[PDB]
């Protein structure tokens, strides 16, 4: 609960490593996820990490290589962006769900419950 | 061929490989299906498979019901196969991305889960009891082999279903993402193919007819024989000599005495389900015992994770080693292994196996060094001596229970008692996902108490299988 985020302008074809700290209950108990809004677009879906971090999954897209990672001692996440492009200078967003049974993807908005404020990531 | 074993076992070893093929195939992709397809939380992926090995664990029950009591056996086992072709059409119906999306996906696989639950709980023991009716009952020696030839095939569809699984979710591309469709399509066409070389033999079979509701004329006596004794202000002969005596004023002597052998098995079976349990947690532990010791191994490097197909190969190897070799120099001597004697030896080697993990574990943890190299790093051998004890219980044990339920059943009940052996087995598998959360104790403190309570249940059947009366 009460996500946070951090990041930055990164170069043409550098990396970025964006960080999601969770300020409330605690971070073990939430599935997390990653999110972008292009400027004039919809929210895509980026990674999502699981609770525990056993299960990871990426976007179709994942511009380069994506890498979440997450440790559930002081409730911190990071995302690894490794051949980021003109494109996708997004809006990134930190998602957190509390676990509990559902037959919702994983990989959609309406899965997570809580939305933290998002970086300014740009190209 | 040349005498003593009919031809019919060879369409139902057959059968029972490749239905076991198909069904670990399916199983080894079914949590990435869920995760990766179905984009479920990993918390309703985990609980949507317990439920699903739950629900085909339970299953026989019913399938021996419905077999024994009714339709006979060979017309369970066929139309428990259509229904569970019937499921696995579902379940490849549902992996297709074309038609529906996120709502059709979950439904058919459900639907189709649901199904191959089913067939498998009823293709379990009758497919079992049904082989062992084909020999008279004087060749009581060839129904051990053939049912060692049958474990044989069951080991063996696994092994190869571990080997074979990778190659179908390999980079293939179904349309346009992973191609799932293909895994859960090559494990239905498997059990069609097992289906189709069953039912061709259909001619040579000796299939015996049901001897009327069986389960219902057991319900009743022994419904009969409790509510019997309530004499609370009267009673000079509610029941002696035993608890189903008196109850005859109906149910003739030949039900009485089945009834009689059943409840003599169930008492006996009581204790498995915590033999089960205790053996079942070595699959994850040793792992991570693995995982903590060296596995360079000089000429080829092995992962932690591919240790565990060293229990199918070290099965296959040991049934023909034990039934033709270490069986026969027993038989040698006056030694006589009375069938309960190889299992209560099977407890005790699993209880070495358990402390011989224990003391690898230890050496383990004494470790000093000298990138550094702890001189006391064990390579990945040193498990093979827990392995081998281990696997050798299981052939002691598993391959001796399903005769001795054969053996010991009333022929009106052949395939009830091994529902009961596949039931232990059910209720196994529950204490174990009880006892998963409760986890807080050493590797090596945790290896010692499992050896001891294997140990305590071992001298618990031992005790019981000593006053055991056999049916006769
Ligand atoms: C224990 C046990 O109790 N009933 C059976 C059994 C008996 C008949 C048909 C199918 C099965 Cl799985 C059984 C058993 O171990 N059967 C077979 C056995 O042993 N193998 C299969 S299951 C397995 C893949 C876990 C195991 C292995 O390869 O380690």
């Amino acid at each position: 609960q009460l996500v946070e985020s951090g990041g930055g302008l990164v170069q043409p074809g550098g990396s970025l490593r964006l960080l999601c700290v969770a300020s409330g209950r605690p971070f073990n108990d939430y599935d997390m996820g990653w999110f972008r809004q292009a400027p004039g677009k919809e929210r895509e879906f980026v990674a999502s990490i699981s609770w525990s971090g056993r299960v990871t999954d990426y976007s179709d897209s994942m511009k380069g290589r994506c890498t979440v990672s997450r440790d559930n001692a002081k409730g911190t996440m990071f995302l690894q962006m490794s051949n980021l492009v003109p494109r996708d200078t997004a809006v990134y967003y930190c998602a957190a769900a509390r676990r509990r049974w559902t037959f919702k993807a994983t990989n959609t908005e309406e899965f997570y419950e809580t939305w933290g404020q998002g970086t300014q990531v740009t190209v | 061929f040349g005498s003593s074993y009919p031809v019919s076992i060879a369409f139902i070893v057959v059968n029972e490989f490749c239905e076991r093929f198909s069904y670990y195939g399916m199983k080894a992709v079914l949590t990435l299906y869920f995760l990766y397809f179905l984009h479920w939380n990993e918390d309703t992926s985990t609980s949507v498979y317990h439920a699903f090995s739950s629900l085909c664990y339970f299953t026989p029950i019913l399938g021996a019901a419905i077999a024994d009591s009714w339709l006979g056996k060979f017309k369970t086992i066929i139309y428990l196969s259509l229904v569970y072709v019937l499921g696995h059409v579902f379940k490849s119906l549902g992996a297709i991305p074309i038609l529906g999306g996120k709502m059709l996906h979950t439904i058919l696989s459900l639907v189709g889960l649901s199904l191959i639950a089913l067939g498998t709980g009823g293709i379990k023991p009758c497919v079992a009891a049904f082989g062992g009716d084909q020999f008279e009952e004087e060749h009581a020696e060839a129904r051990t082999r053939y049912f060692s030839v049958f474990y044989l095939a069951i080991n063996a569809g696994s092994l190869i279903s571990t080997f074979i699984t990778p190659m179908l979710r390999g980079d293939v591309k179904c349309f346009g993402q992973d191609c799932y469709a293909l895994a859960f399509g090559v494990p239905g066409l498997l059990m069609v193919l097992a289906l189709v070389v069953f039912a061709m033999g259909s001619k040579m079979y000796r299939k015996p007819p049901p001897e009327g509701n069986i389960v219902a004329q057991v319900i009743k006596c022994i419904w009969f024989a409790l509510c019997n004794r309530f004499r609370n202000r009267s009673g000079d002969l509610p029941k002696r000599q035993h608890w189903l005596d008196w109850a005859a004023e109906k149910y003739p002597k030949h039900l009485i005495a089945d009834v009689k052998a059943l409840t003599r098995v169930l008492f006996l079976y009581i204790p498995l389900p915590m033999f089960w349990a205790l053996l079942d947690q070595q699959g994850s532990r040793w792992t991570l015992q693995a995982n903590k010791m060296n596995g360079d191994l000089g000429f080829f490097v092995l992962q932690p994770d591919q240790m565990q197909v060293l229990n199918p190969f070290l099965v296959l190897i040991f049934i023909p080693l034990f039934d033709l070799v270490i069986y026969r120099l027993i038989s040698k001597c006056r030694i006589n292994f009375s069938s309960l004697r190889k299992m209560a030896v099977g407890m005790i080697l699993a209880c070495l196996a358990f402390a011989v993990a224990a003391l690898v574990e230890t050496k383990i943890n004494g470790m000093i060094h000298p990138e550094d190299i702890p001189v006391n790093k064990l390579s990945i051998a040193w498990q093979l001596p827990q392995y081998v004890l281990v696997t050798a219980a299981e052939v002691m044990f598993s391959v001796t229970g399903l005769e001795f339920s054969y053996s010991q059943a009333p022929s009106s009940m052949k395939s009830v008692l091994q529902a009961a052996w596949l039931l232990t087995v059910a209720v196994g598998n529950i204490i174990v996902l009880v006892v998963a959360q409760f986890s807080g104790l050493a590797q090596w403190a945790e290896f010692v108490l499992f050896s001891c309570l294997l140990l305590v249940v071992c001298l618990i059947f031992s005790v019981m299988a000593y006053y055991y009366v056999p049916l006769k």
